[PDB]
């Protein structure tokens, strides 16, 4: 009994590749397209809610997850690997930061923590790498808005805009054509919605598109009043309704 | 923890990991030790296929374990650091409990003991290192030189070499070292040592290091010039 | 049991080499080139990023050059995530030394402890080594300016100038051609760039694919300043030497 | 144990440390050297609980000697004092803390200054021109407050020290069998042999 | 390929052990189905007792996890019981820690997380089962959430599982295409059970005696299973119609 | 507060001749002012011609005698049925006793 | 074949080859015999030397005053198992003031052996044991095998060529079972049994080992000049 | 392939071949059975007499767990003992905390989960036994059969080992011809007959019969071995029906 | 590969059997028991002329009444000697007496099978353990990595062993004097040694009840060598 797998399952091949990271990246290639766009006053992250059966209730499956009130994440690849990363990510934001400083971590640092977790699945005994690539979008007082990609190896990069998954090569080109350093958040949402229509096959509406923003503070969404310095979450998930209003002016 | 028996017996009775650790030593830059009548000299090759070296801060190949004992080696540099550290700690621990610095035999025996332990413990490979350990016992004037190797065996040597082309220079020393009469002086002993290295090295350029150990913690390294004069002198005496 | 699946990461080949170390070095040789050059009055670190995309956020980034303390920095070649693990260890180790002795850690001692960690993963524990080589650039008041490299074997050495990652063969020959002992910082900046410019696998070298840093005595008297060049300052230093 | 003093002058540090070892109603020894050399230019005197004093001193000695070999370098007096303080600071919250008070007298070669550090068993460090542990201070601090000058010679320092010893021999209740004296300067550590 | 023996990636990015654990799912040759009423959540499964020596009452793949949560398993019984025991423990502990009854969807997420771990950690094999969790949640109303060996889970209007699952799925899809609602628009669970048996019969193309089925019902504040006679009463009502 | 020790009274006595030795003890066992037993022996044959008595707190005495008897049994098992010399038994008992130096066996022991 | 790398693996016909290979080392072992009446139980063992300059390896070990065994196979393993038995006998005495039943001794050995046949990294014991004892239900003989299987018998033998003695004991059954109140006769019957297993060698004074336990006989071992009486 | 070299590896079919190989060891063992009756259960087993030298009556194979449960198994005997030792710990712990003796269905799952756990890792081997067990609790009589996979169900009657099919056939007749129940003293006789009938499939060596029972009326809910007059009576009944 | 503790189909432990092969490669060592003492002798076998032969230590004291000679991978024996010494000294502390030679040997042999997946492999070295105790007098024991030990009247281990053993089989009788035994060890060593026996490449020792365990100087051995030649030409 007990874990006798105390040795690495990811090792260097004679060519120098790390096989299991490569293979995890392949798994991400197969995954459904997701993307992120950075505007001057906001960030938008979006993906397709490709459903496993029409009897499923795809509202119960949320691919776009809140990590802190100013940070959100979306992914491409293996959904269950993503789920547990979101659990771990939320907790580490508290344990190794908020419980110490009385404020949430800045985007780069929470991203750094996630990368650390994913790096360890690449070297510790008896585990495989995570089969996901993450797009984390957030805001913090001293860095403003930002957007990061995190890969199975634990590597992360900041982006103006990018896409991952199935139709990433096509979508990355679409974004290069349309991105400029003067985009307002509403413009970036419109571009995100266009880029996504390319990769989506079937229905394209508010019930098959999951989309969230990192923008202005939302006092109506805080849950209480009476503290002037607490103005609410900057993370907002667009409703099924809100998406369709934008799809008529498309 | 990681448990695997890496060092194990083969059907013919060989422990291949110990033997492959010895190949790593064979690959390492040559090092040699010669003991005189009142001194021991440690000479070490340095691969000159690297210019742009900073030799101020690059780790020297001979190391002081205590103020009266030195350790050179051939093999994996990173492995040697672990042995060197352990030896230095035991040297201080011995002073602390016995109120006397280590004898050379004792220090050698300890390092050898460590090397052996890694040949029958789970989860670990043997040290890719053999050492020459030299010095003078406290309050003693008889010179000491020992050798250790990955298996854990150790013994005393009138003079000895290890590393690449060590067979060539062992050959040299075997016909040039009179047991009946060791090099009577420091200068004599340093010459014989340099000579043996010149069989194998290349130019006597940034290639040879020499360190001299005399009784009562009297250990000093030579500089380029000091060494170069020996290189120069022998090659003139050569053309015959 | 599980013996069946064990790669045995910490064993010797019949030739007496460490398979995994050799293979990690192969891995590193495909990473973006990083150069350290040491002058009489300062040190230069330059690194080329792995083929950029036009849509990457270039300024807020930091993939190659990392600050260890106020007197020491590193250039990275290899897996970034592997390197961060080691960097935080080094950053903590520096702080323990300052806490214990009330003196900034001497450069070599920090370099040795990091290299000793790496060595450990090659001898025990059955894990893969860190796929990382470091160029250490630092100053202490015993040896002044210092350059080191360390690699997955846990071996480290000191240099006047050195490269790691891709095309170190080409890079080393070019540095060996033009390096000189009396050289100044601004001479070294130029050398570092002209070298990367010739060893790069791109068409032409641009500011957005570069990270750059200097450790000088360029503040007020017998004291040391670390400068991680902002993108604009790279853009400038790239015109000033006429590469663009 | 009991009496340990230190004075820092222009070019050296001087440590005086009492020679008696008493246990009960018996003076067991009158020639005890309550000191250890940590490095060529660093001396540490110690007083406190039986057993703890020598054990602690020798433990510190071994650590500094280990550092010296590893780096082929001598730690600054400041650095050694910081290390020692930390060890005592750790110790105070242990299961059984070292009850040892020390004086650290060293000559910094990088700075060419003599340095005196006073550290109690709690890990309380202070750099001073002159220092004392135990009851000694209740006589010597005020005496030195009066007579000490910062630019004194090694010889003037020893006279100042005589004054301290004379006063302690006059007013202290116990016979401490005099002091061993040692000087720490640019040339290292030597012992005055007739005090 | 040793990448086929343990839970590590194949070159094309797959986990063969997870995929094979899915094939173990049908090893019992049983089909299950669940639907939601207005007030309730019904779950039915085939019951095959091929050996005459067996005690039929002890043969069941439906479990009462808590007072409010029921679970039906598709897969071998030993793995099924393992999953049930764990789920019961997890549900009881949740109540003790947080002072309220563990919701169906939360338990499902929790068991999905445990299943996920076996796909990532090497010494643990996946359980060759698919778990369907049912309740009438006090916040969400009637609820069906289902777990698989991959660690995946999601909520359902209705669902089916087993070797002839695709038949039942399309059958149900077609009914909701027609009715245009999220559930079975029925007052009594008795008639929702009748619906479930009916659309099973049509899709599978077989008739059922009272010992060919197994039925669990979740109402507000309790989940219970039906006896052969409760089912026989329900079969009769279907016939006369 | 629970006191783990008691006192069971009694007294023992040993004398050695030229070619014999005696070990005697009374057979009374007490607590406080009461008699527990008028015949409870506390001198024992331990084999190999060794007799032993651990007098004081009888629960501790019984534990020690029991342990020593067992020491003799294993001495035989481990060293080829060799006889345990009295001087060797004495040393063995020192270690038995001193092993509980910080929670002592409350007994005077004679062999 | 492919299924004999360790004890944790089953062959496709349901066999454990490592256990079978352990069983095999027993067969290489020197012969030893056990038998009993209703009053005594006897072990007889042929010891084996390395050469003419060596001692003859002991095959009989005492476990308590009323119990002991003989061995065939890996002798270190017999030392481990006998030592385990000595403690179990000893525990029963110290805690319960009760002589450990021979039947329980068997159960304990069975269970100890079994644990080494189901876990990774271990190995089966490579020795067979014959336990004799006299307890609260009279004389007993047990056959232990490292598969875990323990069996109570009137008589048996194990090791090389043990089938000779085993057959003889089968024929002799009704005779020796009733050698009550006569020690020397039960031993001779045992010595005759073990002679059915000899080949090219026969019993000498430093060759033959005998043990006996019974109603008024502590488990005692006979060697050298003490067994001359029986050749 | 190589899917069958390591425990807990799914084959592409979705099977654990190591468990299936453990079954081959069970099928190779002697025959053992259980019969559920009015107010109790009966256990019996075939003990091959390898030799005259085996002491009769003195290599008991049925084991009791607690005071009210009986267990019998076919296959690797030491594995069966291991499983009963675990069973005894599980029962003791249940009674320690809940006072009441462990119910049979509860006890069945304890063995089930433990056995199932040995199909989860490659560092353990599955159990080489099928185990028939049961007894009487506050809800009446229960009989169970548990496999190397950890699978188990309740049974009217059950059988395993080399003669399992022959025994199974006979058990089915009994169930068919007595739908209202069998008596305890009847079931003992029937058990004797069935072991004798299933001995045909293992008829080289002759054998010794061993029977036990728990009955609310005949044994007061406790597990006892059938011996002496009642045992001899059932051996006679059996000898009758083979002739 | 396949486990460290695996049985061969012949019922032997692979790793033990392979260690026996390494012991065959070791230098030779010989012990002879008499009623006047036990003699231990070894082949030093220096691999090169520059290595100082007296630093080769293959005969070793355990206690005053017990000595030990080794053959095989001799670095493995350091910890075996260390254990033996502690066992001996410890026994004396617990019992105020000398520890029987057999008990000492059994203690050493208990270490032997403490390996597997405790150390990682068996020892690759055999020992001759020789000593005196009041119960069983002068004794010689052969201690193998299998955990088995035999008592021997005389025994040879190492590369020259099977030749040497046949030789001992002929020459041993129960009335050998110590001097007779010393010569015999010298004789049989020269027979099986590669290079020509002298006082530098071989070494003798004995244990006697009176003077305990003694390693002979090279002068004492050299005369015994000279005495051996003179007596062999003399018939």
């Amino acid at each position: 009994m007990t874990d006798r797998y105390s040795f690495s399952l990811t090792t260097f091949s004679p060519s120098g590749k790390l096989g299991q990271i490569d293979y995890a990246l392949t798994a991400v290639k197969q995954g459904v397209t997701s993307l992120g766009i950075k505007a001057t006053n906001g960030v938008v992250i979006a993906t397709e809610k490709k459903s496993s059966s029409p009897l499923a209730m795809s509202e119960t499956l949320s691919k776009v997850s809140l990590l802190t009130p100013d940070i959100g994440a979306v992914y491409s690849g293996m959904g269950p690997d993503y789920r547990v990363l979101v659990d771990k990510s939320r907790k580490v934001a508290h344990t190794s930061y908020k419980r110490i400083y009385g404020e949430y971590p800045p985007t780069k640092l929470l991203v750094s923590e996630v990368a650390k977790i994913m790096q360890e699945a690449t070297q510790s005994g008896g585990v495989r790498p995570f089969g996901v690539s993450l797009l984390i979008a957030g805001h913090d007082e001293f860095n403003g808005f930002s957007l990061y990609q995190v890969d199975p190896s634990g590597s992360y990069f900041p982006w103006k805009a990018t896409a991952i998954g199935k139709g990433s090569v096509a979508a990355k080109t679409f974004l290069e054509k349309r991105w400029n350093d003067e985009l307002e958040l509403e413009d970036a949402i419109h571009i995100a919605l266009l880029t996504l229509k390319e990769s989506v096959e079937g229905e394209f509406n508010g019930d098959t598109i999951e989309l969230a923003i990192i923008g202005d503070e939302n006092p109506d969404l805080l849950g209480y009043t009476g503290i002037p310095t607490d103005k609410g979450p900057r993370f907002r998930k667009l409703t099924s309704q809100e998406i369709n209003d934008r799809l008529e002016a498309l | 923890g990681y448990d695997r028996a890496l060092s194990i017996f083969s059907p013919d009775g060989h422990i291949f990991q110990v033997e492959y650790a010895l190949e790593a030593v064979k690959r390492g830059t040559c090092a040699v030790g010669v003991k005189g009548k009142n001194c021991v000299v440690l000479g070490c090759e340095r691969r000159s296929t690297l210019k742009l070296q900073d030799t101020r801060i690059t780790p020297s190949k001979v190391s002081k374990i205590d103020s009266h004992v030195v350790l050179s080696f051939s093999g994996l540099n990173a492995d040697s650091r672990i042995l060197i550290e352990k030896a230095r700690v035991e040297a201080q621990s011995h002073r602390l409990t016995l109120e006397d610095p280590v004898t050379v035999e004792y220090l050698t025996r300890y390092v050898a003991g460590v090397q052996q332990r890694y040949t029958q413990s789970g989860g670990v490979r043997p040290f890719g290192v053999s050492t020459l350990i030299a010095g003078f016992d406290p309050r003693d004037d008889e010179p000491k030189l020992y050798q250790t190797e990955p298996s854990g065996i150790y013994s005393s040597w009138s003079a000895q070499t290890i590393g690449r082309n060590s067979k060539t220079v062992r050959e040299f020393l075997e016909k040039n070292y009179d047991r009946k009469e060791p090099p009577a002086t420091v200068e004599e002993c340093v010459k014989l040592t340099v000579r043996s290295l010149l069989e194998v090295v290349q130019t006597g350029a940034k290639n040879i290091e020499i360190t001299v150990v005399k009784p009562d913690s009297d250990i000093v390294a030579l500089s380029s010039e000091e060494i170069n004069q020996y290189v120069t002198q022998i090659e003139q005496e050569k053309q015959e | 049991g599980s013996r069946r699946y064990d790669s045995r990461t910490t064993i010797f080949s019949p030739e007496g080499r460490l398979y995994q170390v050799e293979y990690a070095l192969e891995s590193i040789s495909h990473a973006g080139t990083a150069i350290g050059i040491m002058a009489s009055d300062g040190i230069v670190l330059a690194a080329e990023r792995k083929v950029t995309s036009t849509l990457l956020e270039q300024d807020t980034s930091t993939e190659k050059l990392y600050k260890l303390n106020d007197k020491i920095a590193v250039a990275v070649a290899g897996l970034t995530a592997d390197a961060e693990i080691l960097i935080n260890t080094a950053r903590i180790h520096a702080q323990n030394y300052l806490k214990t002795y009330n003196e900034d850690i001497p450069v070599e001692i920090l370099v040795r402890r990091l290299s000793d960690i790496k060595q450990g993963y090659t001898q025990h524990g059955g894990l893969r080594p860190f796929g990382v080589s470091f160029i250490y650039a630092g100053y202490d008041d015993r040896y002044g300016y210092q350059l080191y490299t360390s690699n997955p074997s846990g071996n480290y050495t000191g240099w006047k100038a050195i490269s790691v990652g891709a095309n170190t063969s080409a890079a080393q020959t070019l540095l060996q051609m033009d390096y000189k002992d009396d050289m100044k910082v601004d001479d070294a900046i130029e050398l570092a760039l002209k070298t990367l410019s010739k060893t790069t696998d791109s068409s032409a070298l641009t500011y957005d694919r570069l990270e750059f840093a200097t450790i000088r005595k360029g503040a007020n008297d017998g004291e040391v300043y670390q400068k991680i060049f902002k993108p604009q300052e790279i853009k400038d230093i790239l015109v000033k030497t006429g590469i663009t | 144990m009991d009496i340990i003093l230190g004075i820092r002058v222009q070019d050296s540090v001087i440590l005086a440390s009492s020679k008696a070892v008493t246990r009960g109603i018996s003076v067991l020894k009158d020639s005890d050297d309550k000191t250890r050399q940590l490095s060529p230019h660093t001396l540490m005197s110690f007083a406190g609980e039986a057993g703890d004093t020598v054990q602690f001193a020798e433990y510190i000695q071994a650590n500094i000697q280990l550092y010296s070999i590893r780096e082929d370098y001598e730690l600054s007096p400041q650095a050694v004092s910081s290390f020692v303080r930390q060890e005592l600071a750790k110790s105070i919250r242990s299961r059984r803390p070292y009850q040892v008070n020390v004086l650290i007298g060293g000559y910094d070669k990088k700075k060419n200054k003599p340095e005196l550090y006073q550290i109690d068993y709690l890990g309380t460090k202070v750099e001073l021109p002159y220092g004392a542990h135990g009851y000694s201070g209740f006589y010597t601090f005020s005496l030195l407050d009066h007579h000490y000058r910062p630019d004194m010679t090694t010889e003037e320092g020893l006279d100042l020290l005589k004054l301290c010893v004379q006063e302690l021999e006059k007013r202290m209740p116990m016979d401490f069998k005099g002091v061993i004296v040692k000087i720490v300067d640019k040339d290292g550590i030597r012992q005055v042999d007739d005090f | 390929g040793y990448d086929r023996h343990i839970t590590i990636f194949s070159p094309e990015g797959r986990l063969y052990q997870v995929e094979y654990a899915f094939k173990a799912t049908n090893q019992t040759n049983i089909n299950s189905l669940a639907v939601r009423g207005k007030d309730c959540t019904v779950v039915i499964s085939q019951k095959k007792v091929p050996d005459k020596l067996l005690d039929p009452t002890t043969v069941s793949y439906i479990f009462c996890i808590s007072r409010t949560i029921g679970m039906v398993v598709n897969g071998p019984i030993p793995d099924a019981r393992n999953a049930a025991l764990r789920a019961k423990a997890e549900a009881a502990e949740f109540r003790y820690k947080y002072g309220y009854d563990m919701p169906c969807d939360v338990l499902a997420k929790r068991m999905a997380n445990l299943s996920q771990i076996y796909t990532q950690r090497a010494y643990m094999r996946p359980l060759g089962v698919i778990l369907t969790f049912v309740s009438v949640d006090e916040e969400l109303g009637p609820s069906i959430y289902k777990t698989d060996p991959a660690g995946y889970y999601v909520g359902y209007k209705a669902t089916a599982t087993g070797p002839k699952q695709q038949e039942i799925t399309t059958n149900l899809e077609n009914h909701f295409k027609k009715s245009k609602i999220d559930h079975i628009n029925e007052e009594s669970w008795e008639k929702v059970v009748e619906f479930a048996i009916t659309h099973m019969i049509d899709a599978l193309g077989t008739e059922f005696s009272k010992n060919d089925l197994e039925v669990g019902v979740a109402t507000k504040d309790k989940f219970f299973t039906l006896s052969a006679e409760n089912i026989e009463e329900r079969l009769v009502a279907i016939a006369e119609q | 507060q629970f006191n783990p020790y008691g006192d069971n009274g009694g007294t023992i006595l040993g004398i050695a001749g030229e070619d014999f030795a005696v070990l005697a003890g009374d057979t009374r066992n007490i607590t406080d002012y009461s008699i527990n037993s008028r015949y409870e022996p506390k001198v024992f044959d331990c084999g190999d011609n060794i007799v032993m008595s651990a007098n004081g707190f009888a629960a501790d005495g019984d534990a020690l005698v029991k342990r020593f008897k067992n020491s003799v049994k294993w001495y035989h098992f481990d060293h080829n049925d060799k006889k345990l010399s009295i001087n060797s038994a004495a040393r063995n008992i020192q270690h038995l006793l001193y092993g509980k130096r910080f929670f002592p066996y409350y007994v005077h022991t004679i062999i | 074949n492919n299924y004999d790398g360790d004890t944790v693996t089953f062959s496709p016909t349901g066999r454990l080859f490592q256990v079978e290979y352990a069983l095999e080392a027993i067969k290489q072992g020197s012969v030893t015999v056990g038998l009993r009446s209703n009053t005594h139980a006897v072990l007889v063992a042929l010891k084996r030397n390395a050469d003419e300059l060596s001692s003859y390896q002991k095959k009989i070990i005492k476990c308590d005053e009323h119990m002991g065994l003989s061995l065939a196979g890996l002798a270190p393993d017999a030392r481990v198992l006998s030592n385990y038995l000595r403690q179990q006998c000893n525990y029963s005495s110290l805690v319960f003031n009760r002589k450990l039943a021979v039947e329980r001794a068997g159960h304990l050995l069975c269970d100890k052996a079994q644990k080494n046949t189901q876990s990774y990294g271990g190995r089966p014991y490579g020795v067979g044991l014959l336990i004799i004892g006299y307890d609260k239900s009279g004389a007993h003989l047990l056959e232990f095998q490292p598969s875990g299987n323990v069996t109570e018998l009137y008589g048996t033998a194990i090791g090389a060529r043990s089938q000779g003695a085993k057959t003889y004991l089968e024929r002799t059954l009704d005779t020796f079972i009733k050698i009550d109140g006569n020690p020397d006769e039960l031993i001779k019957a045992g010595v005759e049994a073990i002679s059915q297993s000899l080949r090219d060698e026969s019993l000498t004074v430093d060759n033959l080992s005998i043990a006996i336990v019974g109603k008024d006989t502590p488990f005692t071992i006979y060697d050298g000049e003490a067994v001359a009486k029986y050749i | 392939t190589g899917y069958d070299l390591s425990n807990s590896v799914f084959s592409p079919d979705g099977r654990n071949f190591q468990v299936e190989y453990a079954v081959k060891a069970v099928e190779n063992g002697t025959t053992s059975i259980g019969i559920k009756c009015n107010d109790g259960v009966v256990f019996a087993v075939e003990k091959l007499i390898t030799s005259k030298l085996l002491v009769p009556q003195k290599n008991v194979k049925i084991q009791v767990v607690d005071r009210h449960i009986g267990c019998v198994y076919s296959g690797l005997i030491p594995d069966g003992r291991h499983l009963v030792n675990r069973g005894r710990e599980e029962a003791a712990s249940f009674k320690k905390l809940y006072k009441t003796p462990i119910p049979i269905p509860a006890f069945a799952d304890r063995l089930g989960q433990y056995v199932q756990a040995h199909t989860l890792y490659n560092s353990v081997r599955p159990f080489g036994v099928s185990t028939i067990f049961g007894g009487v609790d506050k809800n009446g009589a229960h009989l169970y059969m548990l496999e190397p996979s950890g699978s188990y169900w309740g049974y009217k009657g059950a059988a395993t080992g080399k003669g399992r099919q022959s025994a199974k056939a006979e058990l089915e007749k009994l169930v068919d011809h007595h739908p209202e129940g069998l008596s305890a003293r009847e079931a003992v006789k029937q058990a004797a007959k069935i072991i004798y009938l299933a001995h045909e499939d293992n008829k080289e060596k002759d054998f010794e019969l061993e029977i036990s029972w728990c009955s609310l009326s005949e044994t007061n809910g406790l597990h006892k071995f059938v011996k002496g007059d009642l045992l001899q009576e059932a051996i006679d009944f059996a000898q009758k029906e083979i002739n | 590969d396949r486990g460290v503790s695996t049985f061969s189909p012949e019922g032997r432990l692979f790793q033990v059997e392979y260690s026996l092969e390494a012991i065959k490669l070791g230098s030779t060592a010989i012990g002879i028991a008499t009623k006047e003492g036990v003699v231990l002798g070894v082949e030093k076998r220096a691999t090169s002329p520059l290595l100082e032969s007296d630093s080769i230590e293959k005969i070793v004291e355990i206690d005053r009444h017990i000595g030990c000679a080794m053959s095989g991978l001799t670095a493995d024996a350091r910890s075996m000697i260390e254990h033996a010494r502690t066992a001996a000294v410890t026994h004396n502390l617990y019992y105020d007496e000398d520890i029987n030679v057999e008990s000492l040997t059994q203690s050493v042999c208990d270490l032997a099978l403490r390996f597997g997946e405790l150390m990682s492999r068996p020892f690759g070295v055999a020992l001759l353990i020789a000593g005196h105790d009041a119960d069983d007098g002068y004794q010689l024991f052969h201690a193998e990595p299998s955990g088995t030990f035999y008592r021997y009247n005389a025994k040879a281990i190492g590369s020259g062993s099977e030749g040497a053993q046949a030789e001992l089989l002929n020459e041993w009788h129960s009335s050998l004097t110590l001097k007779e035994a010393e010569l015999l060890v010298l004789k049989i060593l020269k027979q099986v040694m590669e290079e020509k026996l002298d006082e530098n490449n071989a070494q003798l020792s004995c244990i006697t009840k009176q003077d305990g365990f003694k390693i002979y100087d090279n002068e004492k051995t050299a005369e015994l060598i000279k005495e051996l030649k003179e007596k062999e030409a003399a018939e």
